[PDB]
RNA sequence: AAACUCCAUAUAUAUAAUUUUAAUUAUAUAUAAUUUUAUAUUAUUUAAUAUAAAGAAAGGAAUUAAGACAAAUCAUAAUGAUCCUUAUAAUAUGGGUAAUAGACGUGCUAUAAUAAAAUGAUAAUAAAAUUAUAUAAAAUAUAUUUAAUUAUAUUUAAUUAAUAAUAUAAAACAUUUUAAUUUUUAAUAUAUUUUUUUAUUAUAAAUAUGAAUUAUAAUCUGAAAUUCGAUUAUAUGAAA
């Protein structure tokens, strides 16, 4: 009993998912650019089509934020937070980063100004939004016998085409293999003609090799020979990002189970593995400029594990294994990450930003009509918790109290 | 020092650009539901202060809403001692008053406060 | 050593006695606090650096305490040993401090020391009839 | 738990070993709290009262010089005369 | 000796003119209440706001006023109150409504016409039928329009007239 | 009857070497209101409404008279009369009070998405009360490959108590999931909705509700758990 124009969801998955961005006023407001942020440096700015287009299947812009208000997803750029952590980026010799901060302080809109800046400045971008869904068992997975890990040939594949469609065939055709490559073919055509596709090291392209479609059991391998070819190349910088990592730390052991029912561990994995060796200095990567950046979601669990990693607390032995993971720790601390603490608004940005919302006609009559405007902003100041941006973004809007 | 139901909210309120500290942590960390922030906000919002006044609340006892509600009368009563002419126009709004409400006891043959156990006839 | 008495009546507490002491006033080198600590377990909070024990087992006070006593000359001298039996490896266990501590509650907050504005305070107002008075 | 659990054990039985107390690693039932349990017998014993307390027997033992008068026994034997009188007093008990 | 100093004086003649602020938008409140069930009164707000919410992206103007323009127009300004009549015939006579019934009516209709639509979640449910509402079109308008046809059957019924 | 009374409230004073600390408290002693004042608008100097300025000022408990109902109690206890005195008095071992056609009250749990379940350790936020016929912390072991949870066992740290324990309150709030529901899934492509979109293929009246009933295995208390107790596990999964 359901159209295909009616509103069948649930409230969070409704607003991300029917787009209600359409019925929204066109803003002529400035673009995201890292090499001119002296001229917008706090205001806000639309990003560019090309980063938009890349960002979206990075899996940037996500569902419980109110990217809905606007025609497309905007943030305001920062002097204290986005473009100092810019800054450190381009300045490092590591350049390995964790963003954390309080939940709603703007990690992942951090995440996706860092991937803009990647975009910009010709750059790949591997992104892992959500590990969530490689972690819990809630797709296909095997015991892969070359690579002693568990594989995941859904997820994997997945991962593959949003580091293909993300990244420009340009910047991702200018790297030629190290090595050469025999994969099973899994296409409709040459099924019977072709049982093996091969990649050689001159003639073939990364982009090939990422167009490569193999049977699930060789997906984990091909995975394994992409990594491998971008840690070799030195022509382009390669960004590595997984937001919502508190969930990785905290979720030690996966749903998965082996042959004897136990639950098998996450760096038994092939994502997990894979995404802890990129953290630590182990398949380092040949260029400079080339980056990994973690971000916290206040979503998942909280424990003394990521407190112990960074300069934090003294490492407490006594403490669980469910409580405190001593080997991520050393994972960690072996790939020197340095965090970066996402600091709350200030009393003008947040000004700025209601401002912004005025003008994109997104305040409430209460609030404009018959009222003060500086005397606003420090009620919205206040019951944000002082500059919490989306605490202050559902007082303005989700609020009808 | 503000009180309703159980909770007790001692309260320092200063000079100071307003921000906020509820019980030696952040406003929107304590109190999750944003109606008790508007209520501990709205000593501010009578005058035209929300912004002018630094608060730290220290509170004790009871739940969020209640303890919000204290830390409400208490920045009340800090408030009337920086400027005495605004303290009747504090109590017209409702601030200065101590809300009395307070909650029953299970008196024997009942089953709560008021609540009786059924009745019957035949 | 404290002792209770209850005057009246015949408590069996009475016979209670406790011992309690700063680990760090007992007369020891570093690595024998150390396995002390370690060989006290609960007895001894880390907060605190006081470890205190009582005894109710014998049916006198004066008994109980002699019995503490000769535990703390026992416990001195497992300290003093050293021979083949350090314990620099045994970390200090304090789950039970924690937990004490979640079971209590904590004002560990302060006014923050950048929000005062002692130019704000109220001055001292000149009272001259006082001053007149002041001849001493 | 990276700290070993050896080392852990030994130093649990040297702690028993300082204390009184048992150290029971295998965690056996031993018996222990049967006996440990405070045996509560005397204050059970204690519940009705102190069976030697004054009575009015005794108020003629210590004070012979007063003629006392126990109320309700006096009127018991008023009682038993009066149902003696009418008839209705207690049938003599078999022996047998 | 009281001593109130100029600036004081000053911000308190400021403070004069302003009327004091209002702690609650009022029907707000009240809908939020018959929403609510079992002292829950935080997720009934929730639930009302993100369905306020998802109107102002479905049409973009303010939704709180549209809402009360909504119960304005939906709440019948009267209803025919039945009655004894001193043992005889139930003669009805049109009663006129508080505000609050006049807007408890307009609810609990609203709250069954959103309940026909799809969804599992209420909140969406509720927000689809303020939206259609607002736009026009609604069962509730026509359960009105009869209401208003039956008081006005009954002219003269009024006592006191 | 009201009032004095108690609880709770506001204020003041006293005391507490602010390690028995919670001074944001506890407890003795006061004071405080069955609130006051003024301007008007109706009805006749007053009384209700409204407005204003002054105040922290707003409840609950105990107390339920005379008579009556030959209301209830001789099974709290006692006493009158009457009846039993090798028995209608007294002690032990077992059984019964827990029997089950229909019926009648009180409750509890339910019949799923404005509502249920997983999770949430710099442990979100209480109060009141108990612990020498005790309260039992941490930690180890087994159920259970990690560990946590829950349940037992092991063994008693601390305190007979503003000091330790029962006891990290729970809803809340947040992420995740949820059949009925082809209102979803997964194979392909697809893309500026990517924890997602579109296209084309295949996905065909009690559940992933409820927890009655029963089977087996363990554990707890006790000397003893068959009639007849309480847990946990693996199955069972009515009715609604
Ligand atoms: N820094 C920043 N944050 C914003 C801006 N606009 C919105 N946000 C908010 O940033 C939030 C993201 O915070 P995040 O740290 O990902 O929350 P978490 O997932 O709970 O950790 C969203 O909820 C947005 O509402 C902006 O212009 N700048
Ligand atoms: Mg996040
Ligand atoms: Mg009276
Ligand atoms: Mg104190
Ligand atoms: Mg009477
Ligand atoms: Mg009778
Ligand atoms: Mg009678
Ligand atoms: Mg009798
Ligand atoms: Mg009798
Ligand atoms: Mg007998
Ligand atoms: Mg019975
Ligand atoms: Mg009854
Ligand atoms: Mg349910
Ligand atoms: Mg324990
Ligand atoms: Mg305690
Ligand atoms: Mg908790
Ligand atoms: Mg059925
Ligand atoms: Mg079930
Ligand atoms: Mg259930």
């Amino acid at each position: 009993r359901v159209t295909p124009g009616s509103l069948y969801k649930n409230w969070t998955n409704t607003t991300h998912t029917a787009q209600l961005q359409q019925t929204a006023v066109p803003l002529a407001l400035p673009i995201f650019n890292f090499d001119d942020i002296s001229k917008t440096l706090n205001k806000v700015v639309s990003y560019s089509n090309k980063q938009y287009k890349s960002l979206h299947h990075l899996g940037s812009f996500k569902k419980s934020q109110f990217n809905e208000l606007f025609q497309k997803p905007v943030c305001l750029v920062r002097e204290d937070a986005t473009n100092s952590f810019l800054k450190k980026l381009v300045s490092h010799p590591v350049k390995k980063f964790i963003i954390t901060g309080e939940p709603g302080v703007g990690k992942t809109v951090l995440l996706s100004q860092a991937h803009a800046y990647a975009v910009d400045s010709k750059q790949i971008i591997i992104n892992i939004s959500y590990p969530e869904l490689f972690l819990n068992g809630r797709n296909d997975f095997s015991y892969d016998d070359d690579l002693k890990l568990f594989i995941q040939p859904m997820y994997l594949k997945k991962l593959i085409r949003k580091i293909l469609k993300a990244n420009d065939p340009a910047l991702l055709k200018s790297i030629e293999l190290s090595k050469d490559y025999k994969f099973s073919n899994a296409n409709p055509k040459n099924a019977s003609v072709k049982p093996f596709v091969t990649l050689n090291k001159t003639k073939n392209t990364v982009l090939d090799l990422l167009s490569v479609m193999t049977h699930p059991h060789n997906r984990g391998k091909l995975m394994k020979a992409i990594i491998d070819e971008l840690s070799v190349q030195s022509k382009v910088p390669i960004m590595f990002t997984v937001d919502n990592f508190s969930k990785v730390l905290t979720t030690a052991y996966s749903a998965y189970r082996n042959t004897e029912n136990k639950q098998i561990y996450s760096l038994d994995l092939q994502m997990g593995k894979l995404m802890m060796d990129i953290i630590s200095g182990e398949t380092k990567f040949a260029n400079g400029e080339s980056s990994t950046i973690l971000a916290i979601s206040g979503v998942d669990r909280t424990n003394k594990t990521l407190p112990v990693a960074l300069g934090k607390i003294p490492v407490d032995p006594y403490v669980t294994r469910y409580h405190y993971e001593p080997k991520f720790v050393e994972l960690l601390q072996k790939g020197n990450v340095t965090e970066f603490e996402v600091p709350k608004l200030n009393k003008q940005e947040v000004n700025e930003l209601i401002d912004y919302y005025k003008q994109s006609n997104v305040l409430l009559d209460k609030d404009i009509t018959g009222k003060k405007w500086e005397n606003l902003i420090d009620e919205k100041y206040f019951l944000s918790g002082n500059g919490n941006p989306r605490e202050l973004l559902k007082s303005l809007v989700l609020s009808h109290r | 020092v503000g009180k309703r139901k159980s909770s007790t909210a001692k309260v320092f309120v200063v000079r100071g650009t307003g921000e906020i500290l509820v019980n030696g942590r952040q406003l929107n960390d304590y109190f999750l539901k944003m109606k008790d922030r508007e209520s501990i906000m709205y000593p501010l919002q009578v005058i035209e202060s929300v912004g002018k006044y630094n608060i730290f609340a220290t509170t004790s006892g009871g739940g969020p809403t209640g303890q919000a509600e204290s830390i409400m009368h208490a920045i009340a009563k800090a408030l009337v001692v920086f400027n005495p002419l605004l303290k009747s126009r504090l109590h017209k709004a409702g601030v200065l008053t101590r809300d009395y409400r307070h909650v029953e006891r299970k008196k024997p043959g009942k089953k709560k406060a008021r609540k009786m156990p059924t009745w019957v006839k035949r | 050593y404290r002792y209770t008495s209850y005057v009246g009546e015949e408590h069996p507490n009475s016979r209670k006695v406790v011992l309690s002491v700063k680990t760090k006033e007992l007369g020891l080198e570093e690595k024998s606090l150390h396995k002390f600590r370690i060989l006290a377990r609960s007895r001894y909070d880390h907060t605190t650096d006081i470890f205190k024990m009582s005894s109710d087992k014998f049916e006198h006070a004066s008994q109980n305490a002699r019995y503490l006593h000769d535990i703390l000359q026992r416990l001195l001298a497992e300290s003093k040993d050293l021979t083949e039996d350090d314990f620099s490896d045994v970390p200090l266990d304090t789950r039970h401090t924690i937990a004490k501590s979640l079971r209590k509650k904590k004002r560990d907050y302060e006014f923050p020391e950048h929000w005062k504005r002692p130019e704000d305070a109220p001055k001292k107002k000149f009272d001259i009839v006082d001053q007149l008075l002041s001849t001493l | 738990m990276n700290v070993p659990k050896a080392r852990l054990l030994k130093v649990a039985e040297l702690s028993a070993k300082i204390f009184d107390q048992n150290f029971n690693p295998s965690g056996i039932r031993t018996g222990s709290k049967i006996l440990n349990e405070r045996l509560k017998g005397p204050s059970v014993a204690s519940y009705y009262g102190n069976p030697d307390i004054l009575k009015f027997r005794h108020l003629k033992t210590l004070y012979p010089d007063i003629e006392f008068v126990d109320l309700e026994e006096q009127y018991r034997l008023s009682m038993v005369e009066a149902k003696k009188r009418r008839g209705k007093g207690a049938p003599k008990k078999m022996k047998k | 000796k009281i001593k109130p100093t100029a600036e004081q004086l000053a911000q308190w003649e400021a403070l004069k003119s302003v009327p004091i602020p209002p702690r609650k938008n009022a029907t707000l409140d009240h809908i939020t209440n018959m929403i609510m069930r079992h002292g829950k009164k935080e997720k009934a707000q929730t639930i009302l706001s993100r369905a306020l919410y998802l109107v102002y992206c479905q049409t973009r103007q303010d939704p709180i006023q549209a809402l009360e323009k909504s119960l304005d127009e939906l709440a019948p300004l009267m209803m025919t109150k039945t009655f004894n009549t001193g043992v005889a015939k139930a003669s009805v006579i049109p009663v006129p409504l508080n505000k609050r019934q006049r807007n408890r009516i307009a609810w609990n209709w609203i709250v069954q016409s959103a309940n026909q639509r799809v969804s599992s979640d209420f909140a969406v449910r509720l927000g689809e039928e303020l939206t259609a509402i607002a736009k026009g079109t609604s069962s509730a308008f026509e359960k009105r329009d009869q209401i208003h046809k039956t008081a006005i059957a009954h002219r003269a019924y009024i006592q006191l007239k």
